[PDB]
């Protein structure tokens, strides 16, 4: 079945979307540690807007906290708590 | 919601004269999302400008539009007769989509004076138990006129002006009384003093019966 | 040709129901938005309804939110605006106008309007009276409900001056159409008004 | 403000699968140079999520095709809205690394 | 220390159930993955329960699928492995481990194992006779079900020379074994030599002194 | 299903040798996903190599492992007595987890010829109805030899059983019991009870008797 238009529309315009962020991304400093799962699921500002003039933004963000487990590799393991940041609400707004 | 508020609120100028609308914006607005439209009374709007700057095809090149965030303009770099209208500007991007308030622009000519005329009430109203006397005062330049009626040497100066014309600039302008077929049999001498810049001393039409 | 026709106006009592219809032609009306703006007698333009670029769902003005519901036949390949609960301050004329992308978010082409007035008031024809003598002669179109009188056939091109509608304290309207012509040609050429009053299907002629 | 997500729930819920993803359509068919679209991406079934190994890789091991109604523009000139066909991710497999 | 202590084994009758228990100490459990392993007798090594890493599900052996299912008691600091509707062939040795992240998919701490012997055959005692005499003595450890028994020499003082021989099946469904040291002759007085039979499944603890 | 295939399934090699263990897998792997462990008779495996080459704290350095992609490979440099042991290789990253069938490692020695002992029945198990002949010949290599029960000089058959002990850990040598099971009744009709090995370690064969009964 084709999907129409307005659903197209309405499902891809700028909105807080499930995203798989990796957490060495997040978490940049942290180079001597491997994680296990290596990423975690995440509201996130994706999608398109209007026209090329604008950009997809938060506009209302809060955290979640997650069990993960913390490997130093060849040394040990234990499963510790760790804060991301989530996108609660999104705008176009005139690009930067 | 966002409020565009256009500045003047009616203008006037001569033919050949340049003229510039502004709209400002109650917040910034990415000059994109910015449209003008021109409005003939009692006539569809018709596009000018899109995206702040961008003129529609067919539009005369005297026209255009410029700006950025806040304040935005329209201008008309050199007037004419058929530039007479109503002009706004429009936000399409951010919800709801809004239009400014409007700006009059009327034309500014040499002075002309009005052919005056007077007409009685017709027998088939009278029939009817009514009358209605009505004055053109036709083809005048400016629009301020003054029309003073007396019964035998009072009231229901239901006037109408016609909208600046599209070709000449010039305004026409019908003055009318009425009465009942009684109040009408009462008197004789029916007439319609006029007052214009163009005349030094004001014009009478009169008429008898009654 | 790209057009837009309007139809579906006219007189309804206070808390009455319309649909205005918006019929497209020259194009394909599932291809664009159409945009519904309203004009209050002597008011500016107001924003009534629209599918919108930030979402891509119908907005409507604060006023009307909640009574009025757009939609489309593509079939006919027509718009409706359905206007319910209407009220005193919904009398205007009503335009519906083509919402594009290949110039951003412009309305290019409009339909031609069509007025909307919500009175309790009942539809009375037009009386027609001449105005009798270069000299000018008229019509005079007296007592009528609800507005507009379209008047004239081929004849009636240079001088004519049809005056603006004047509201007498009857809640009626009364209407003058003027005419100068040669005093040479008051013999020769005969002078005739012709006048249309669609509400109450009047089409006098004198 | 939610409780604490435990170890198990995300591992599962991250682990290697087809996501709904934003696509950009111009980056899925960058040959285009006619027209611009509205909207300027889709969502797609894709593989998205983690391999917990630096020897695998997340990939797709079947896959199907998606139409859809977009509109076709010509700035400043005209608008119509086309059929476009594109690819989505119907099953993923965590597969040793293309060395 | 890090340690994986298993319980719970034994004799099992057909259609039986059977709980195996992985107790941790030295560690905390709910930090790791635990694993079950076993070995039929005189077969190799088969994997049989454990959360896997592709996917986080927890998986079993086609074999044992639909009638195991493995859990934890994180108070308790214990694993556990539920056994139902058992059957010959999972007459084994269950080993639990310790399936590791930080060497990458590798169980690095074992249990000791434990023998689930699934028989409608009953537990039997062992008859102990001495195997009197560098000179050889030993113990005869006869007629005894199920498997195992564990022989040891002076309270495990005594190592060197031990030979406990493999368990044979006699033709009455019962087992025989034979535990030998070779001591120098000097010893035979100055030294006392007593075998350490134990067999769990009767309970049974004999203790033999030989000439 | 990954099949794990090793070989050879018995590796027979002497003290000082270099062997090396091959692990074929019936697909591509990941290297992290692949471990080796050595497993002594009745005793839990034990972690050797991991990710295929890391080689586990505590573990000799004789040990070694190798390989990419279907073939992977555990070397012992130096071959010891203590190496005797099963070995398996494991994949842990793909489902379901899997072992090899294994690999024996033996160890070649010079011939050595098994030390004869018999042992009489007890008084306790005579009481009992039964008697218990059995003979242990100790500490022996090859692991193949002969035992004839010769009662009053004749042959005896089908009432003897014997077991062999696994590879000495220490000296790499065998243990073997025979048992010899007769009734009281049938041990009361015979005087000598003979015990005759036969290896190749040995020239003349090695008879171990005794009288009573």
């Amino acid at each position: 079945e084709v999907v129409k238009f307005m659903d197209v529309y309405q499902r891809s315009y700028c909105h807080p979307i499930e995203t798989l962020v990796d957490i060495f991304q997040e978490y940049p400093d942290e180079i001597e540690y491997i994680f296990k799962p290596s990423c975690v699921p995440l509201m996130r500002c994706g999608g398109c807007c209007n026209d090329e003039g604008l950009e997809c933004v938060p506009t209302e963000e809060s955290n979640i906290t997650m069990q993960i487990m913390r490997i130093k590799p060849h040394q040990g393991q234990h499963i510790g708590e760790m804060s991301f940041l989530q996108h609660n609400k999104c705008e176009c707004r005139p690009k930067k | 919601d966002i409020q565009m508020t256009q500045s003047p609120s009616s203008l006037s100028a001569s033919v050949g004269d340049r003229v510039t609308i502004t709209c400002r914006a109650s917040q910034f607005l990415s000059s994109f999302g910015v449209a003008w439209y021109q409005q003939k009374p009692g006539k569809a709007p018709k596009l000018l400008i899109y995206g702040a700057s961008s003129l529609y095809s067919g539009v005369p090149s005297r026209f255009s539009g410029s700006g950025s965030g806040t304040d935005f303009t329209l201008t008309i770099s050199s007037l004419q007769p058929e530039d007479f209208a109503t002009y706004y500007c429009q936000q399409g991007l951010l919800s709801p989509l809004t239009f400014g308030q409007g700006t009059k622009v009327e034309i500014k000519r040499t002075v002309a004076a009005p052919s005056v005329f007077i007409f009685p009430p017709s027998d088939e109203q009278l029939k009817s138990g009514t009358a209605s006397v009505v004055c053109l005062l036709n083809n005048f330049y400016p629009r301020e006129a003054k029309v003073q009626w007396k019964v035998d040497n009072s009231g229901n100066s239901q006037e109408s002006v016609t909208e600046q014309d599209s070709k000449d600039s010039t305004y026409s302008l019908s003055s009318t009384l009425t009465l009942s077929k009684a109040d009408y049999e009462k008197h004789k001498v029916y007439a319609c003093e006029v007052t214009h810049q163009g005349l030094s001393s004001p014009v009478t039409k009169s008429f008898n019966r009654g | 040709e790209v057009q837009l026709v309007e139809s579906g106006g006219g007189l309804v009592q206070p808390g009455g129901s319309l649909r205005l219809s918006c019929a497209a032609s020259g194009f394909t009306i599932s291809d664009y938005w159409i945009h519904w703006v309203r004009q209050a007698p002597g008011k500016g333009l107001e924003w009534v309804a629209g599918i919108t670029p930030a979402g891509g769902y119908t907005y409507y003005a604060d006023s009307v939110k909640g009574r009025f519901t757009i939609s489309a036949d593509t079939s006919k390949n027509t718009a409706y605006l359905q206007m319910n609960s209407l009220r005193a301050e919904d009398t205007a004329v009503y335009y519906c106008a083509r919402f594009v992308f290949f110039l951003p978010y412009a309305m290019d082409y409009w339909g031609q309007g069509t007025l909307v007035t919500v009175s309790s008031a009942s539809t009375k024809g037009p009386s027609v009276f001449p105005l009798a003598p270069t000299a000018a002669l008229g019509c005079l179109v007296k007592d009528y409900f609800p507005e507009p009188v379209t008047v004239s056939s081929g004849a009636l091109t240079s001088g004519v001056h049809t005056f603006p509608a004047v509201l007498q304290s009857s809640g009626l309207y009364s209407l003058s159409s003027v005419v100068t012509v040669p005093s040479s040609s008051l013999g020769t050429q005969t002078y005739i008004c012709n006048v249309n009053h669609k509400p109450s299907n009047t089409k006098v002629d004198k």
